[PDB]
């Protein structure tokens, strides 16, 4: 069963700190990627959402897509433009989150939660590949 | 009416420029002369990536 992981990490007020996504268990070419991070928009603000090129080829062809207009939702999609020579084929970081903590932020834990109502993962035909997915945190020091 | 499936531009034909307006669409731009009616390719009520997947699918074939 694929698995879509969120990292964790800590961080002080004010600083700026990068939660990698990963992916395991890869078998069957993923064609196919939609998942949706919930965060908490009153403590963090999203800096970047960046692939990580060893592992999602083509992003010059526009294979990975984010979308954060919706405040404290971060949507991440993989497709490969030509449904055969860029999959995601091994397991490893398919990309970073980049968020800067509000100076102003308690300490303790924030959940980056996974939505499983919206999680697909589907091979070079579009046909669905079982997975999982595992939520993350942040822990503000 | 828009009677072409995955016509996103309205143009009568589905290619490259539909694909285009679906990733825009996807990343959250606004896109001139979208039909957004035209989005939901598979019917599942939602617009996501694989709406985007099956638009290159009907595309490469
Ligand atoms: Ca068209
Ligand atoms: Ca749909």
């Amino acid at each position: 069963t694929v698995k879509l992981s969120v990292g964790t990490v800590s961080g002080n007020p004010g600083d700026t700190v990068k939660v990698p996504v990963t992916i395991s268990q890869v078998s069957t070419p993923v064609g196919l990627i939609c998942m949706d991070i919930s965060y908490d928009a009153s403590k963090f603000t999203v800096k970047d959402v960046l692939p990580n090129t060893d592992l999602v080829k083509d992003t010059d062809n526009y294979s990975f897509i984010v979308n954060t207009s919706t405040p404290g939702k971060i949507s991440i999609t993989f497709t490969d433009p030509t449904l055969a020579n860029y999959p995601i084929s091994v397991d490893g970081i398919l990309a970073y989150l980049d968020f800067i903590i509000n100076s102003n932020a308690t300490a303790g834990d924030s959940a980056l939660t996974v939505d499983p109502a919206t999680l697909i993962v589907a091979d070079e035909n579009d046909k669905d590949i079982k997975d999982a997915a595992s939520n993350g945190k942040i822990t503000v020091t | 009416s828009n009677t072409i499936l995955g016509d996103l531009n309205d143009d009568g034909v589905v290619n490259g420029d539909d694909i285009v307006m679906m990733r825009q669409y996807l990343a959250g731009k606004t896109v001139s002369g979208i039909d957004k009616n035209a989005l939901d390719i598979n019917g599942d009520g939602a617009v996501n990536g694989r709406d985007l997947m099956e638009l290159i699918k009907k595309v490469s074939n």
